[PDB]
């Protein structure tokens, strides 16, 4: 693909296929969503659904800039939503235009959440919280599998994060199954980092989240309760998501214990696939087996039975846990970025990456053939001063 | 999540 299969405008007519109104397992009124790629949807709305304790837009004891930022007005008009949509699109293309990004995005599309939502162990059933309900011409809904949703932030505009629906009796993000990932994110804000003169490239910030989603989609995310003292406690999951310099803070023994752990979980999945006798939905047990064979890179014998290939597993696992990292993306983008995760944002800026004179798929802010080309001038909020508005 | 969320 050119990755994104078309230039959506927010006002484009619904077609029930890649532009439609949907519900996200909550009752909520439908919202307009856009499938920008197989398995990948964008909902240009403030996220007031995915959390019951988060259905409003600033709380009494709210933190200040540049930790949090509030504006209940943001993303409330069609112009804003159209802009949000086109911004997110641009960043996907920018990420995809790199070899690293191309791979991460491919692993994500392949990373279909396992069909382990059945009581019978020989039955393959999709978990409903891994689908969205898509409105059809008669007002009936059809359930559709998806891997990733990009959605507007909740009350706190810069609280970017991966969220997913849970299970009464399964730890989807940690058992090798994976679940559909909802990424609260905005293309219209970024951060000044130490030292905050220089602005973070929004493409890096999205990639960061895409890497979390990668982990979660393959059920290999690490419990946020697992932390490492750094001086301060940071979660294993974040340190490894950033990578680079921060790798030093990660206990290699635990690192290896998780690896063996998840190899086993993949065996469980292989074993389950072998025991499967029925499926729910419309193709196909055999087809879903192939789907998951590809996701977990399982080896298939002549009798069609599946098993985990140690080599293929080690490569897959390494790819997801220490090749897809923020630090590595920085290298590919050749932008300026914090060299560690433990770096405080010193400011927040409103931006607009949609105009091609502002930001390109190829150079981000540091446009070639402009004064902004050299020394990361484009990321210098004092030099490229018409592209950034410092907040409060 | 941004580093801010560890605090
Ligand atoms: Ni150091
Ligand atoms: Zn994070």
């Amino acid at each position: 693909m050119p990755f994104v299969n078309k230039q959506f405008n927010y006002k484009d007519p619904v077609n029930g296929v890649d532009i439609a109104y949907i519900k996200i397992p909550n009752q909520m009124q439908p919202v307009k969503a856009f499938k920008i790629h197989n398995k990948i949807w964008v909902i240009p709305e403030r996220d007031t659904f995915t959390n019951p304790e988060e259905g409003d837009l600033p709380p009494p004891e709210a933190k200040q800039v540049p930790v949090s930022y509030y504006d209940s007005t943001y993303l409330s008009t069609d112009n804003e939503k159209d802009n949000y949509l086109k911004g997110v699109t641009k960043l996907f293309e920018r990420i995809y235009s790199t070899d690293l990004g191309r791979m991460l995005l491919t692993s994500i599309v392949r990373g279909i959440p396992f069909w382990g939502g059945s009581t019978i162990d020989t039955e393959l059933k999709v978990i409903d919280t891994n689908c969205i309900n898509v409105i059809q011409p008669d007002g009936s809904y059809r359930s559709e599998e998806l891997n990733l949703v990009i959605i507007g932030p909740s009350a706190d505009i810069i609280q970017f994060e991966c969220k997913s629906f849970g299970h009464e009796v399964l730890n989807l993000t940690r058992n090798g199954y994976g679940s559909t990932q909802y990424i609260r994110f905005s293309p219209d804000f970024t951060f000044g980092f130490e030292e905050g003169k220089f602005a973070t490239d929004p493409a890096v910030t999205l990639a960061h989240e895409l890497i979390h989603a990668g982990h979660r989609l393959y059920g290999i995310a690490i419990n946020p309760n697992r932390v490492f003292k750094v001086n301060l406690e940071v979660s294993f999951e974040e340190l490894r998501t950033f990578g680079g310099h921060d790798a030093k803070f990660i206990d290699s023994l635990q690192e290896n214990e998780f690896r063996l752990y998840y190899y086993n979980k993949f065996k469980d999945i292989a074993s389950t696939l072998n025991k499967a006798k029925s499926i729910v939905g419309t193709a196909s047990l055999q087809y879903m087996k192939n789907v998951f064979k590809e996701k977990y890179l399982l080896s298939e014998d002549t009798s069609g039975k599946f098993s985990v290939d140690k080599l293929k597993f080690d490569k897959l696992y390494k790819m997801l846990t220490e090749i897809y990292t923020e630090d590595n993306f920085v290298k590919f983008f050749k932008v300026l970025n914090r060299k560690t995760y433990l770096n405080f944002d010193k400011a927040v800026f409103k931006i607009n990456i949609v105009p091609k004179v502002n930001y390109t798929i190829y150079d981000g802010f540091n446009l070639r053939n402009t004064n902004l080309a050299a020394n990361f001038n484009g990321q210098n909020t004092e030099i490229n001063n018409m592209n950034f508005t410092k907040l409060k | 999540r941004r580093f801010a969320a560890m605090l």
